């Protein structure tokens, strides 16, 4: 609902179908460098902009101050305002974010690939969630 | 006495930054602490100047921060204690997301330096 | 100074990858795919050279960064960069914030212009810290 | 007054001591300890004319200042300086802030700003009282 809302919901589905287009099919994704590297770029904005939700809602409601990325999204669960199984694939979206951005650990790919397969659906349930409230 | 003198500094403010955008009064409200966002960063000097004009008018001492130019540990003070004199809401939520997202990526950033100073 | 070495090869490695995807910049400004690979490494330089900075500063006991910026003006308040080389290393901190967090819509054109003539920066970074 | 002349003439001392560690301005904002000595020698200004300033208002029963930033008005307010030169020695008030606290990069454009332009202000002010 809110201006803040609507923009990041906005930038989250307009990234969702940047990574779908990229990642064709995976024909030459496992072989493009290129494309790997605009996936995770995407899906970096994506992260990025549920983080952002994650910490408009908790100031905004004063369920406290995260310390980090990963506790805005526990706050949200244990105010039940985000399913806890949600809220645990969201944390691990992190995970893979810092992983591909600043490597302190070498990138598995097949994370990436499965990611874009399965993996899309939490955040399109989360702009849900957040779109009722 | 406390109204009296926020309006007072959110005249002063108005009148000689263009582009005013958010007007915030941290640290302890003597000596007042006072932080503000414009649509361009304030020059060093000229900032200095209308902190002493502000520490003139109030007979305090004045710290008057720009926000973007301001540390991110120091824009993370702000949106924590804090009080929005003047500004709208959209550009205050703008300005939270933007701090604390940032902080909290510097928290992972520095966390290595912060263990090895704390013991 | 074992991550360092690591760091540095990550930086030529995405200097490369940077150079390899813009070519010649014809089809840059119309190719959406082409602009995120290049900002996506020119962040992964950023933060590596970040990285670089804080761990020099804990090996040396610098100070306690206040911010991402902060990191490489403590590197030149110890004159152990040149002062020259902060501010434009900082200003690519600049550049790299936009990019993660979406508080300004990012200038494509100055993307264009750092690929031209801003990548020396991180060549010349690699090499004053491969000295010391 | 002997404590009037030694006010005075710790002013004068501290102006020729910035004068000089400052020299041509070329290594000051490189040397720590030559913005140290300059920042503590302008402490010493503000506090020396603030005793004057304090010094006055008592002895002539200009009235009791609640603040630092007072004692000048109160000069002003009775015609003894113009307005004018008391706005910049209250703009000297918030000065001694800049010592306490070592942020360096943030107030160095400041105090570089003081010695060049501001200077003259603490001359005025003491040959002011010498007049009298
Ligand atoms: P940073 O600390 O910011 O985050 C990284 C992550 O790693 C942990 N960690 C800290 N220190 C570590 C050391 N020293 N070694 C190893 N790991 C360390 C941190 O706790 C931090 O959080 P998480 O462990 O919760 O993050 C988990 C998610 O990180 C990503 N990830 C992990 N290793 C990766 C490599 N090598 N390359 C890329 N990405 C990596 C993943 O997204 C991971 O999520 P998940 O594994 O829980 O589930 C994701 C999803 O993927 C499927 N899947 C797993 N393994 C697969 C293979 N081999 N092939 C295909 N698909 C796979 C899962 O089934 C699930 O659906
Ligand atoms: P973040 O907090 O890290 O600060 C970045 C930037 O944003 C301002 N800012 C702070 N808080 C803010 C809030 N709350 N809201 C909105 N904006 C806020 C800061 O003041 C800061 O601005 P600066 O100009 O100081 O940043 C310096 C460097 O930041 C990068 N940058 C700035 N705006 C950008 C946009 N829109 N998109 C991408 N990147 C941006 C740049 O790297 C910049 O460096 P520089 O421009 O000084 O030097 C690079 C080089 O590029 C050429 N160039 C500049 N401008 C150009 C245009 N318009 N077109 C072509 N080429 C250009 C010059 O040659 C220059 O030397």
């Amino acid at each position: 609902m809110n201006d803040i809302i609507i923009n990041k919901i906005a930038t989250i589905k307009r990234c969702i179908k940047r990574i779908q287009q990229v990642y064709g099919d995976g024909s030459q994704f496992k072989q493009d460098f290129t494309l790997q590297d605009s996936v995770i770029l995407n899906l970096q904005r994506c992260c990025e902009a549920c983080i952002d939700i994650a910490n408009h809602i908790n100031r905004q409601q004063q369920l406290g101050i995260p310390q980090s990325s990963r506790d805005s999204f526990t706050l949200l669960a244990q105010n039940n305002l985000i399913t806890q199984p949600l809220s645990d694939n969201l944390k691990k979206m992190v995970g893979l974010r810092n992983i591909a951005v600043h490597d302190y650990q070498e990138l598995n790919l097949d994370i990436v690939v499965h990611v874009v397969q399965h993996h899309l659906e939490d955040f399109e349930q989360f702009i849900d969630v957040i779109k009722a409230e | 006495m406390q109204q009296l003198n926020e309006n007072k500094i959110i005249k002063l403010l108005r009148d000689n930054i263009p582009k005013l955008q958010l007007i915030y009064l941290f640290g302890s409200y003597s000596d007042i602490d006072i932080a503000v966002l414009a649509a361009d960063t304030l020059d060093n000097i000229a900032r200095w100047e209308l902190a002493q004009k502000l520490a003139s008018a109030l007979d305090s001492d004045v710290d008057l921060v720009d926000l973007r130019s301001a540390s991110t540990v120091l824009c993370q003070q702000v949106v924590t204690q804090g009080k929005q004199l003047w500004g709208t809401q959209q550009d205050d939520e703008l300005f939270a997301v933007k701090t604390i997202s940032m902080y909290q990526h510097l928290q992972a950033e520095r966390q290595a330096i912060i263990d090895d100073v704390m013991a």
